[PDB]
């Protein structure tokens, strides 16, 4: 069970980026996943979150990435993409892309290597 | 626990078990527990106003009273919630748990809320009626009416299903849809 | 919106208590706070998954306790591979239902 | 004698309730043959007098506080002897 | 065997109250219900009421609800229906039949001369054809019952008698040409070689969670 | 009065059934040193007039169809107070 | 649910309570429940012929009944069937539920079919009998006797497993072995 | 007449039991509002005479026998009708 | 099973139903189930001696018998042995099962020992009492009391734990810390 | 045994239904009916694994239903990734519980 | 303590019918089980009955199935045995044992002058050794007993002690030299220094689950 | 979980071809193997299936496959053997080897990559 | 401690009985013997895990029976493959429930 994060190149100010998180041994439709943005020299931004299939397939978005952020999935390669409308200098740091996943009353995160997005 | 004696087409609280020869119970089936819904009473069925009845507790098991003979329910509820991070908020429905028999509307509320306690409890004391069986806990993607259940002696179809999205579930900070 | 104390420091055979501050919706609503080990250069690595309960993984060492609106981190037996930042993780009742992130504690082994 | 406290009673009693058990049958009673769960139901009206019904309504109000307090010093998940309990206090106390 | 001995002929004038009792041996007569029909002269059965010996309860239909009136008497084993408010359209041949184990009313007694409820209707009440030829009796239901439905012939002059007492459930001793076969909402009901005794009238009765058991309309040969 | 309507009656009843529970006993009764789930039936044979057997396997043909109502209605997974239901039944109406 | 009363030495069923006060229930050791086999009343006791009987359904939640006293079984079947694909076809016995006591043969029926149901249901309403319980489904695994349970009021060893390969399990094209 | 064959008795008895269900409740009695499961125990001293105790150590000495030989015959997991059927046998017996 | 009826304030075993018309029943709450402990009848309360007392077996189901009434017990036990490759010793506490309320000392024996049944039973055949739950088998993680359950008729708190280590629990070579 | 029409072909707006035959062994015997995409130059993906039941990992835009002896896959929101065959895979009670596939429906996206 | 006090001699005549009590005190009569051996003159103990106080259920031997009745008496907490056909054999020496918590038989009263079952036997009956030498007693069981084995030694004039009450669990007050052990169908009865008072007749009683509690065939040292 | 064909080289139309069949982190003897044929220009062909080992351990072939084919397993190293005797010019296409696996009521098939046989 | 044959031999189509002779706490306190097949340059492999149970993925070939004090290891249908030692692995009642393994029975197949 692992993750992997892809994209994260180097972007304008004006413009746009797409994030793709995949992961191998976890289906990303059977649980949340969730987006945090770390930023240098600042602490950990919630940025997103997406449900399950078997919940409402609804993005919840923090207010920054209110409206400028789209998130889309793919189950056919089981990989979740983060488009990132309307990019800003602010948004610069690494990006995660971990799920709370319970199994026994225990749960864990299974974080992935996470993507740096330079602005 | 109080029971009922219908004498003369009339009920009466059978408090003291001394009352009266007349009182005849021949068989088993005088004996029969109606679980009553609280709809009937004139208690608030409203989404925003019904889940407010309802909070988290832990330490407490859950306990089940078997009711036979049932009521009508016009709002029923389903509870499908889970915690912000997705882990399970109610517990699942164990064998012989089905949902309520006959609901006008069910007013399936899913979304995400703080989960306090292992087991949803009633705040009002009153049981969380189900296929035939009253339960004080709440399970998860069971469709129950809040009720409650009444013992007494016997004298000798469509569903219209309700979407919600609540944020914040037992909070005063709740938001529908 | 739960703040965090912007740095801690302790001796290693010392306990070290990391405080969250939160508020009515945040951890007095009931939802369960988590704390993040972020070592530098690393993912994140979750150390307590709710008030008190610990992940399978993780060392005995790290204890959490919620007390009313606020919640504490218990380091013991301190050694010097836990120097990084703390973060302190909840859920708030306003906003939607949205993760809240504390300010990040920079614990620094004397 | 009871008297309802309720803020509003609702005078007709809309009640579903499984089989007699002792009524005609003819295939259903084999489990194969027979209905699901939600087809062995049948319903009714109770629109009987209005006093049988709103007395009704506060005497489940007063039985939950009694009945919560049995469930509680009970050990069982399930609890279904309570009219067997009830008949056994009820013939127990009768002595005849 | 199951025998269902029923009361004499009655001649009874009008207004007046007539106690057919039809007797029951052969088995346990409170475990099996006892059911009523009526024929009125070449019209059809007609459903009256049922009665249960082992705890005596009674049902009729909402026609004969207070017209007929149902008792039974356990060490006597006899089963007696008494008739009020008797008219000249109320004097027909009455039939006990007892009611299957499961839901078929498979012995019948000798003729007696003197919405929620479901209806069984068949497509055509006076089907013809040549001897040799293949015929089938289509039934409808009005809700969707099991495959429990019951067949009977009634040749002139004699008792009905159950020839499929489900689906394609058939009694023994029947043809073998008389095969039925049906589920759901509709059953079939078919003969592979029609003979010059197999002409009658055909009754399609469903038995399934259904306090009245009304016969079919019919089906004449 | 019972007619056994079956087919083919078998006059032989090869009873299997669990220990008295009053009977003598030794160091069986502790269940670390006692028999197993299958050692505690003890067996016999009920071969007893024939009249009495042919009679109970028409009585349990007949039963069938009121324990099947029965078990629809419950709500229980596992069923044993049916013989204490009836004592119960049989006592209330005895009133004595 | 019928009744039996032993009168001088001749059992009657008692479908009325007030018969006589002649009958007499000092105790409950009186009252027993007899689990009586299938294959006394003369029903075909051959796998291609019992198969029959036993079919698949859904919606309908498996009932169990307990029952004291048995009768020896001189055949019982011990269902393993599987899905063609490989998935489960029988619910697994629950905590108590263990093979039938006494068997002279247990036909250990194994292959695939047809599951078109959760649970696999008596096709002429009787039950399956159990170690000591009765119960309307079939389980995995499990000896079991098909039979029927009688509720009376009493007065004052080896097993040869037949292995068996069906394939279409519930359908008139079924092949074994 | 019970003779108490075991080597030491305690004269006191501090016994642990569940509220009365009938005594005098405010908003304990609600599952939300109520006490865990360790606090629904109320405690109590029963150093009565000592005879009612000692003669109890041995009645329930006496009684483990037939309860291991009760519970080897029944099939349910958990077994809560022990005291209705006493009732049940008691009230058959007495027939009034 | 005897039963208890308090004459003039001295208990008597009622092996007789016939007693005497004295003996009034009015109401089920005289009935009550009393689970008393063993260390009160002057058994061993050591740990080394406790568990020579225990004995695991094969092929005897569990069996659980309900008492109302209990005893404070001054020794409690909580086993959580496993095997010694890590295996499960004992099996978990279902639902409804709960450690002992009232104890003085919770002797809490963990560590490795041979597990030759799937339960532990009792050598001297009584049970191990629960929350309000005889249990004739151990559970693991749970604590527990062993004693015995009276039924009768009646007339008209910090704990200690204590960590044990043992290893071969169950044989006479056993080293205990 | 059980036939499949030779291609089918629909909007990508509009919801494609997928025909499946069977008989009385192949769907009438109450055998389970499941669906497969064969994306081309790669393994077969299962869609449906029971009559309705759909596996973990499959868009919910992939439904299917079984009535009488035919069974019938809906795929609603068409893209334009989903050209491929498409087989009705079952079970025959005939030939002793063989597996029979149907003659695969090319799906063609306009 | 438990006394058994058993009732006087007798020289009842043959043919008449003799009632021979045996008092119980010191224990619940009605919790314990009351059993009756008959000792032959230098032959050994033979198993006649059981009784039961609390419930009145009693089982005797086939060959005493007739010959004994037993009765016994809540309020006088006494047990007495009425014998029917007396003969010359039948006069012998009858012992009345309580029926221990575990099947044990472990208090006797004093001597009064006058398959499916499980079959235990001993090695050898006349075993003999000197004094300080070490020798071991065999029981067999014919069937799988649990570790349920009574060992009794008899000395002459002298109602039967019990010595070890299971496969190894020894009887208070019973000297450590007597040491026994054994498992299924095999039990050892062993002396570790035989003494000049410890010669005496040996039986083997099983006590698991078998209604007829026979005694061993017995071993003289 | 993943499964993986080996074998399918160039086969004359006289002569035998072996297929293996072996998988990670699923073991073949516990879960029902089937293989299914996969000709060019035609639709899946399922050809044979092998039980579990728990299950009677015979495999069950196709009409065309009947005696033609025959599966062996080994247990050592969980490969599955496929041996196909008297090969034919039909007998052309990709071979996969696909398990139905059932857990908590859903169920996957685990397909492998797939052998291409050409003769 | 519990002793092992030096070596055992046998016919492929024979069946090969390895013993394995314990004492009253190795094998007679009721301790759960295992079986291992140490092929040469890997490492052992697990063959029965309990008295007779038998993990997944294991030939039902190797089958285990427990005696009294003594287990043994039956294998029936013997290949070239089974060339390897075996070993009995049990734990010991006394030296505080240590693994005790056997000598190693070297399997030859002639
Ligand atoms: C209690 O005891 C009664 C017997 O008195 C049991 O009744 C049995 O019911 C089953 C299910 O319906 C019967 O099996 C079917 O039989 C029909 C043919 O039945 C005709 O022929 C019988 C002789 O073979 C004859 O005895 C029948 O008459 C009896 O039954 C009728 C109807 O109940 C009744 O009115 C009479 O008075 C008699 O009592 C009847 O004339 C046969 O066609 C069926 O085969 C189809 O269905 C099976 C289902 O699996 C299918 O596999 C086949 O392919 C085919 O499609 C089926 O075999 C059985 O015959 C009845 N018993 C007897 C002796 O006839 C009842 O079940 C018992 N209760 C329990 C066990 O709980
Ligand atoms: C109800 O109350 C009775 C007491 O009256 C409980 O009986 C107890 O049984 C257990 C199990 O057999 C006994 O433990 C064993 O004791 C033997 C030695 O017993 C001898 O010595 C006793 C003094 O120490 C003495 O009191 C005994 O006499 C009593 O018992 C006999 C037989 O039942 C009876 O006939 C008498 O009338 C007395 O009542 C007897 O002379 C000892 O050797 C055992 O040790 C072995 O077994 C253990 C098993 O774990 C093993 O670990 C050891 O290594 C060794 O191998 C074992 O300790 C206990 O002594 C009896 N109680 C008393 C007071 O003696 C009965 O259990 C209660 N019922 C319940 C609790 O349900
Ligand atoms: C929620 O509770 C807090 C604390 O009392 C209060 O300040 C706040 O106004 C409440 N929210 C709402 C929406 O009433
Ligand atoms: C199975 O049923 C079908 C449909 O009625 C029928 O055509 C076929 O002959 C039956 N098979 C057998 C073997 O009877
Ligand atoms: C354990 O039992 C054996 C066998 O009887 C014995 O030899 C050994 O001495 C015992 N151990 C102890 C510590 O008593």
């Amino acid at each position: 069970v692992q993750l992997v994060e892809s994209g994260g190149d180097l972007v304008q100010p004006g413009g746009s980026l797409r994030l793709s998180c995949a992961a191998s041994g976890i289906t990303l439709s059977g649980v949340w996943m969730n987006w945090v943005r770390q930023a240098p020299g600042k602490g950990l931004e919630w940025i997103g979150r997406i449900k399950s299939t078997s919940d409402g397939g609804r993005a919840d978005f923090a207010a920054p990435a209110r409206g400028r952020f789209t998130m889309s999935r793919d189950e056919s390669k089981n990989k979740l993409f983060l488009q990132m409308n309307n990019l800003g200098i602010e948004d610069t740091g690494m990006y995660y892309c971990f799920t709370r996943v319970q199994r026994d009353g225990t749960k864990d995160d299974f974080w992935g290597r996470g993507t740096l997005v330079t602005v | 626990i109080p029971l009922g004696v219908i004498h003369n087409s009339t009920l009466q609280v059978s408090d003291v078990d001394k009352l009266v020869c007349r009182d005849k119970l021949s068989s088993t089936n005088q004996l029969r527990s109606v679980g009553l819904n609280l709809e009937g009473n004139g208690v608030a069925t409203d989404v925003p106003s019904a889940t407010k009845r309802w909070g988290f507790r832990s330490g407490v098991p859950p306990k089940v009273v078997n009711y036979e003979a049932g009521e009508w329910a016009e709002n029923c509820y389903n509870l499908e919630i889970k915690k912000p991070d997705g882990s399970e908020c109610l517990p699942a429905a164990p064998d012989g748990i089905r949902g309520f028999p006959r609901c006008r509307y069910v007013h399936k509320v899913s979304g995400t809320g703080p989960c306090a306690g292992d087991f949803a409890f009633h705040k009002e004391g009153a049981f969380f009626l189900y296929d035939r069986l009253a339960s004080t806990v709440i399970y998860r993607g069971t469709t129950f009416a809040e009720g409650v259940v009444a013992f007494l002696i016997l004298p000798q179809y469509y569903s219209t299903t309700i979407r919600y999205q609540a944020t914040g579930f037992g909070t005063n900070e709740t938001e529908y849809l | 919106v739960l703040t965090q104390p912007p740095s801690v420091s302790g001796a290693p055979g010392q306990t070290v208590t990391i405080s969250c501050t939160g508020s009515y919706s945040n951890i007095g609503a009931g939802y369960d706070v988590q704390w993040y080990q972020h070592l530098p250069g690393t993912a994140p690595k979750l150390l307590i998954y709710d008030n008190v309960h610990r992940p399978s993984g993780v060392p005995d060492r790290f204890s959490g306790s919620k007390s009313g609106t606020s919640a504490s981190l218990a380091i013991t037996g301190l050694q010097t591979e836990d120097e990084a930042d703390y973060y302190c993780q909840s859920y708030d009742s306003r906003l939607r239902d949205q993760w809240v992130f504390g300010g990040g504690t920079k614990l620094t082994v004397l | 004698a009871i008297v309802n406290a309720q803020p509003k009673c609702n005078p007709n009693l809309h009640y579903w309730t499984t089989q007699d058990e002792g009524a005609a049958i003819g295939l259903a009673w084999i489990p194969y043959f027979g209905p699901a769960a939600e087809g062995i139901y049948t319903e009714g009206l109770m629109h009987n007098q209005d006093g049988l019904i709103c007395g009704l309504r506060q005497l489940a109000n007063e039985t939950t506080q009694a009945l919560q307090l049995f469930l509680r010093a009970t050990t069982e998940l399930r609890t279904f002897s309570i009219l067997n309990r009830k008949a056994i206090d009820f013939l127990l106390q009768r002595w005849g | 065997q199951v025998q269902l001995q029923q009361s004499g002929t009655e001649l009874v004038k009008p207004g007046a109250s007539v106690k057919l009792s039809c007797k029951a041996s052969g088995y346990t007569f409170t475990s099996y219900w006892m059911h009523w029909v009526k024929q009125r002269p070449g019209q059809g059965l007609e459903w009256i009421g049922e009665i249960n010996p082992r705890n005596g309860r009674t049902d009729f239909s909402e026609k004969f609800k207070s017209k007929a009136t149902l008792t039974v008497d356990t060490s006597s084993s006899t089963a007696f229906i008494q008739l009020s408010s008797l008219t000249s359209e109320d004097s027909a041949v009455y039939y006990c039949a007892r009611w299957g184990y499961y839901g078929s009313s498979d012995y019948w007694g000798q003729g007696t001369a003197l919405a929620s409820d479901i209806v069984v209707t068949q497509s055509h009440k006076f089907m013809s054809t040549s001897v040799g030829d293949r015929v089938s009796i289509t039934c409808k239901a009005s809700q969707d019952v099991s495959v429990a439905v019951a067949w009977y012939q009634q040749k002139t002059g004699q008792s009905p008698k159950l020839l499929i007492y489900s689906a394609s459930y058939r009694i023994t001793g029947v043809p073998d040409r008389f095969t039925g076969s049906g589920s759901g909402t509709d059953f079939t009901f078919t003969i592979s070689s029609v003979q010059a005794e197999d002409m009658a009238v055909y009754y399609c009765q469903q038995h399934y969670s259904t306090p009245p058991w009304t016969f079919g309309g019919g089906t004449k040969l």
